[PDB]
C-alpha cells in the first residue's frame, strides 16, 4: 500500500499560502496528516474518514485540511508561520489499525526571501597520487554560496544514480558564521576503483536539487530570480 | 407520551404515614423531569430509582416519597418531557 | 507524554549489541510497533508486538513486550553502520482505524564503523573546469582520529564522513578542506596520525 | 428456576462534547449493580453482588469495564465523524447484555445493541452483525468493529465464559433474597367509570414477592369474567403492586369479593368482601 506526497521539499515566506498534498491509490477511506519536530514524537494535525470529511487532530491550529476525493488529502497553511517549519508525514489506512506512511515533506518558512540564492557546483577529479597509492579514485563535489540549506545532492554515472561508495556531509556548513543570513556550502565524495575512473566511457555527474522560489513568488532584486532548480557538474573518466 | 401511574404502598388511612409511588414508563429519549406535588407544591427530597428500560427499549423510573393522606390534601405527579408541549399531571385518586 | 524512550541517544562500535527501551502509560494498549528512520528519510516498520507477553524477531532485530509493565525493548544484534538511525516506538490504542497512535520521540543510535586497513593520506583534487581551484581530501584514517574546524575562518573543513564501497566490502573515512593555502597546512589544527601520507 | 441476568447500558450523546453513560444490572427482577456516569467504580446494590468472585477477580473485571466505558465513548464519537453527515447528534445507544441460566450447566448469552431506540446490532458467534430491519449505513461501523480482533476475543470470553460462571455464583450467594416470600395486602375501592350508571370496583394488591400472583373478583364461587388485571407496578422496597378492576352496576356491589392467591400465603387465600 504505497502513499506519495508532493512537494517533497518546500521553501516559503511568512504570510504565504502553502499546500501540502498526499495521494494514495489503495482506495483507503482514511487519511492522516502528522508533523515531526525534534524532541517530539509525530503529532496528528488533521485526519479524514472519506471524501468531504475532515477532522481536527491533536494540533490543528494554523492548518486547514481538504479531502476533495478518496485519493487526495491536502494540508493547507493559509498564512504560513516559521513555527510550521517541520517535516510533514501523511498516512492512509482501511478499517484495520495499520497506517501506511508517506516519505515525508520538509517545509521551511522564512521571515524573508531577500537572501535566497542557488548553489554554484564544482566537481573535483581524483588525484593520481591517490590512484597509485590505493588503486581507488575519490571524486569530490562542492556546492557553495546557497541559501537556505534545502538541497538534495546526488551522484549519477551514465545517467543512473549511484549510492555505493557515496557519502555526503550530514549538514551544510556556514560560509560566514558571523553574519545573520550566512550562505552555505556542502561537500560529497564518490569513491570508485581506479579502473572505473580510468574508463573514458564513464560519465560522472554531481547534481544538486535546490529548493527556492516558485513562479508565483514576487522578485524585486536585480539578480536572477533564485527559483527551485538543478545545478550540476560533470566529468568523463580518463587513463 | 410517557405513562404515569400513582399508587400507595400500603392501604391509605387518613392520618397514618405511608409511601406514595409515581411510576413513569414508555418514554424516550430518557431525559425527563419528575416532580411529586402536595396541593400543587413540590415535595422536597423525593427518592428516585435508577433509570432502566424494558424489553422494548423504552425507559421507566420509579419516584416515591413519604406522605400522610388527609381528607383535604391532594397529591400528584408532574412530568416534563420533550414529547409533550405542556407538562402532564396525574392526581392520586385514593379510590382508583 | 504517554510514550517515553531510553536512551535518548547512544554510540556503539560495529559488531556490538544494544538494547532500546520503550515505556508507556497509554490505555488501552492494543499493539506496539518499532520504526527505523534514517536521517532525512521515512518510517520503516521493524516489528509489531500484539500479545500480553510478546516476542518477535526480524533478522538482527528482536523485540519484547510486557503489557502489565507497559514496557518494550528492541534488541539489535551485531550492529552495522546502516543501523545508524533514529528508532521510534508507537503504541496504538485500538485494534482498528478508530485507534489513535502515540509516538515516542525516538532514540538516536550511532554505530562507529570498523576500519580494518587504514592508510591515512591528504590528496589535492583539481576542478573539472577552472583548474586553478582545488580541495584537500583527508582520507583513509581510522575511527580513533578526530577532525577539528580550522583556526583561519577563510578555510573550510567538513566533519568526518564514512562511505561504503559495498561491492568491495570496504569502508573509509574522509574530510574535505578548501580556501582561497595548501594541503600540508589544511589539517594543522587536527591531531592526525604520524604516518600520514603527503604526496609531492 | 430460570433466571435471566441483564446488564443494561444507556448512553446519551447530546453533541460532539457532551455524553453520559449509565448502567444497571438485573438478576431476574432484583437489581444487583448500578454504574452511574459520575462514579469511577461499579456499585453493589446487594450484599451478594460480587457473587463468588475473589476481590482480585472482581477488580480485574471492573478494570476491563472501566477501560470499556472510556473507549466506547470515544468509539461512538469517532463512528459519528465517520458516517457524517448521514447521522448526527443527539444520539442514544442502549446495550442489553448477559445470559439466561437453564438447569444443569446450560445457558444462552446475548449482546443486543439499540440505536435511537431500535435494535440494530448484536454480537453473534465471533463477530458483530446487523439484524433484520437495520439500515444499510451500519455496514461500515460493523466492518470497523469487526476489524478489532482483540475486542472480539474479549467479548467472546465475557459472553461464553465469564457471564455464566459469574451468574452461577450470584445464584448461590443471593439464594435467600431470590427465594424470599413477601405477603400481599389487599384493599377495596370504587370510582365512576365514564358510563351512564356504572361503577368500577378496584382490588388493590401490594407488597408481594415474587411476581406470580392470582387476583379475581367473585360473587360467592363464580369468577367474574369482567375482571381486568392491570400491569405489575414496582414498589421501592422491591415488592410488586397490582390492581384488578370490575365494571358493575351501582347497588349491585353487594355480593362481590376479591380473592387473592399467592405463594407466600401458604393456602390461606385473602378474601375481601365489599
Ligand atoms: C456482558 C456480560 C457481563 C457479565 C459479567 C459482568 C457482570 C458484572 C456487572 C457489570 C456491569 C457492567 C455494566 C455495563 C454493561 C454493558 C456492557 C456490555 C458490553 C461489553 C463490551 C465489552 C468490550 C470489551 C473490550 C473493549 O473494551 N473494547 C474497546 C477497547 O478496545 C481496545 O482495547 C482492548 C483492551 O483489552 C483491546 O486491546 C487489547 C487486546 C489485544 C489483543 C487481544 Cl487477543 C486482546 C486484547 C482491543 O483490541 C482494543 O481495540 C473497544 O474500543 C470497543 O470498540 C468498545 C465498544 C464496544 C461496543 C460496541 C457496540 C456496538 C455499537 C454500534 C454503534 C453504531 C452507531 C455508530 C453511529
Ligand atoms: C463462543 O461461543 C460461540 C458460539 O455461541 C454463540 O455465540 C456466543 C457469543 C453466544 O451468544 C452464545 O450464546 C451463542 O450460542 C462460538 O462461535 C463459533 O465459533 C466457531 C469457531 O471459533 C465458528 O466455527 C466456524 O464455522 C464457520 C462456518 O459458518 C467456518 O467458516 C469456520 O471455519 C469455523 O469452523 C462458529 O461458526 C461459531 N458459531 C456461531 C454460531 O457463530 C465462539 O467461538 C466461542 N468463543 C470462545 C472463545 O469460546
Ligand atoms: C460522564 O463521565 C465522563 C467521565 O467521568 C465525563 O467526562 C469527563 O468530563 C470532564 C469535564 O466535566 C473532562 O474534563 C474529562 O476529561 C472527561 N473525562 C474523559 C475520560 O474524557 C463526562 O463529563 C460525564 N458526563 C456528564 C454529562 O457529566
Ligand atoms: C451540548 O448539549 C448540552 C446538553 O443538551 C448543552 O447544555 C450544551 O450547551 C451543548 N454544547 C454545545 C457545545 O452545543
Ligand atoms: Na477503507
Ligand atoms: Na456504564
Ligand atoms: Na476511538
Amino acid at each position: 500500500a504505497a502513499v506519495t506526497q508532493s512537494p517533497r521539499n518546500k521553501v516559503a515566506v511568512t504570510g504565504g499560502k502553502v499546500t501540502l498534498s498526499c495521494n494514495q491509490t489503495n482506495n483507503h477511506n482514511n487519511m492522516y496528516w502528522y508533523r515531526q519536530d525534534t524532541g517530539h514524537g509525530l503529532r496528528l494535525i488533521h485526519y479524514s474518514y472519506g471524501a468531504g470529511s475532515t477532522e481536527k487532530g491533536d494540533i490543528p491550529d494554523g492548518y486547514k485540511a481538504s479531502r476533495p476525493s478518496q485519493e487526495n488529502f491536502s494540508l493547507i497553511l493559509e498564512l504560513a508561520t516559521p513555527s510550521q517549519t517541520s517535516v510533514y508525514f501523511c498516512a492512509s489506512g482501511d478499517e484495520g489499525y495499520t497506517q501506511y506512511f508517506g516519505p515525508g515533506t520538509r517545509l521551511l518558512v522564512l521571515e524573508d526571501l531577500r537572501n535566497v540564492t542557488p548553489p554554484k557546483v564544482s566537481l573535483f577529479e581524483p588525484s593520481k597520487a591517490e590512484i597509485s597509492h590505493t588503486q581507488k579514485a575519490t571524486l569530490v563535489c562542492l556546492a557553495t554560496g546557497f541559501y537556505p540549506d534545502h538541497v538534495e545532492l546526488s551522484w549519477w554515472v551514465n545517467g543512473k544514480e549511484v549510492h555505493s561508495g557515496v557519502c555526503t556531509d550530514p549538514q551544510p556548513l556556514k560560509e560566514q558564521p558571523a553574519l545573520n543570513d550566512s550562505r552555505y556550502s556542502l561537500s560529497s565524495r564518490l569513491r570508485v576503483s581506479a579502473t572505473f575512473w580510468q574508463n573514458p566511457r564513464n560519465h560522472f555527474r554531481c547534481q544538486v536539487q535546490f529548493y527556492g522560489l516558485s513562479e508565483n513568488d514576487e522578485w524585486t532584486q536585480d539578480r536572477a530570480k533564485p527559483v527551485t532548480q538543478i545545478v550540476s557538474a560533470e566529468a568523463w573518466g580518463r587513463a | 407520551t410517557p405513562q404515569i401511574q400513582v399508587y400507595s404502598r400500603h392501604p391509605p388511612e387518613n392520618g397514618k404515614p405511608n409511601i406514595l409511588n409515581c411510576y413513569v414508563t414508555q418514554f424516550h429519549p430518557p431525559h425527563i423531569e419528575i416532580q411529586m406535588l402536595k396541593n400543587g407544591k413540590k415535595i422536597p427530597k423525593v427518592e428516585m430509582s435508577d433509570m432502566s428500560f424494558s424489553k422494548d427499549w423504552s425507559f421507566y423510573i420509579l419516584a416515591h416519597t413519604e406522605f400522610t393522606p388527609t381528607e383535604t390534601d391532594t397529591y400528584a405527579c408532574r412530568v416534563k418531557h420533550a414529547s409533550m408541549a405542556e407538562p402532564k399531571t396525574v392526581y392520586w385518586d385514593r379510590d382508583m | 507524554t504517554q510514550v517515553e524512550q531510553s536512551p535518548q541517544s547512544l554510540v556503539v562500535r560495529q559488531g556490538e549489541n544494544c538494547v532500546l527501551q520503550c515505556n508507556y502509560s497509554v490505555t488501552p494498549d492494543n499493539h506496539l510497533r518499532w520504526f527505523k528512520q534514517d536521517t532525512g528519510k521515512g518510517l520503516v516498520s521493524l516489528t509489531v508486538l500484539v500479545d500480553q507477553k510478546d516476542k518477535t524477531s526480524n533478522g538482527r532485530y528482536s523485540a519484547t513486550l510486557d503489557k502489565d509493565a507497559k514496557h518494550s525493548t528492541l534488541h539489535i544484534t551485531a550492529t552495522l553502520l546502516d543501523d545508524t538511525a533514529t528508532y521510534i516506538c508507537v503504541v496504538g490504542d485500538r485494534g482498528s482505524a478508530l485507534g489513535r497512535l502515540h509516538f515516542g520521540a525516538g532514540t538516536q543510535l550511532i554505530v562507529i564503523p570498523d576500519i580494518q586497513n587504514p592508510d591515512p593520506a591528504v590528496y589535492q583534487l583539481r576542478d573539472s573546469k577552472s583548474s586553478d581551484k582545488s580541495v584537500c581530501l583527508f582520507t583513509d584514517f581510522d575511527s580513533q582520529t578526530n577532525v577539528s574546524q580550522s583556526k583561519d575562518s577563510d578555510v573550510y573543513i567538513t566533519d568526518k564522513c564514512v562511505l561504503d564501497m559495498r561491492s568491495m566490502d570496504f569502508k573509509s573515512n574522509s574530510a574535505v578542506a578548501w580556501s582561497n593555502f595548501a594541503c600540508a597546512n589544511a589539517f594543522n589544527n587536527s591531531i592526525i596520525p604520524e604516518d600520514t601520507f603527503f604526496p609531492s | 428456576k430460570n433466571y435471566t441476568f441483564r446488564c443494561l447500558q444507556m448512553s446519551s450523546f447530546a453533541n460532539r462534547s457532551w455524553s453520559r453513560t449509565d448502567s444497571v444490572v438485573w438478576l431476574g427482577d432484583l437489581q444487583t449493580h448500578r454504574w452511574s456516569n459520575d462514579s469511577a467504580t461499579i456499585s453493589f446494590t446487594k450484599p451478594w453482588s460480587q457473587g463468588k468472585l475473589s476481590n482480585q477477580q472482581w477488580e480485574k473485571l471492573q478494570h476491563m469495564f472501566q477501560v470499556y466505558r472510556v473507549s466506547f465513548t470515544r468509539d461512538i464519537q469517532e463512528l459519528v465523524k465517520m458516517m457524517s453527515p448521514k447521522e448526527d447528534y443527539p444520539i442514544e445507544i442502549q446495550l442489553s447484555a448477559g445470559c439466561e441460566m437453564y438447569p444443569g450447566n446450560a445457558s444462552e448469552s446475548f449482546l443486543h445493541v439499540a440505536f435511537q431506540g431500535k435494535y440494530v446490532v448484536r454480537f453473534w458467534g465471533t463477530s458483530w452483525q446487523t439484524v433484520p430491519g437495520a439500515p444499510s449505513w451500519l455496514d461500515l461501523p460493523i466492518k470497523v468493529l469487526n476489524a478489532d480482533q482483540g475486542t472480539s476475543a474479549t467479548v467472546q470470553m465475557l459472553l461464553n465464559d465469564t457471564c455464566p460462571l459469574f451468574v452461577r455464583g450470584l445464584l448461590e450467594a443471593g439464594k435467600s433474597d431470590l427465594e424470599k416470600q413477601e405477603k400481599p395486602v389487599a384493599w377495596l375501592s370504587s370510582v365512576p367509570s365514564s358510563a351512564h350508571g356504572h361503577r368500577q370496583l378496584v382490588c388493590h394488591v401490594s407488597g408481594f414477592y415474587p411476581k406470580p400472583v392470582w387476583v379475581m373478583w367473585m360473587r360467592g364461587d363464580q369468577e367474574q369474567q369482567g375482571t381486568h388485571r392491570g400491569d405489575f407496578l414496582p414498589n421501592a422496597d422491591e415488592t410488586w403492586y397490582l390492581q384488578a378492576t370490575l365494571d358493575v352496576e351501582a347497588g349491585e356491589e353487594a355480593g362481590l369479593a376479591c380473592r387473592v392467591k399467592h405463594s407466600s400465603l401458604g393456602g390461606q387465600d385473602i378474601i375481601l368482601y365489599w
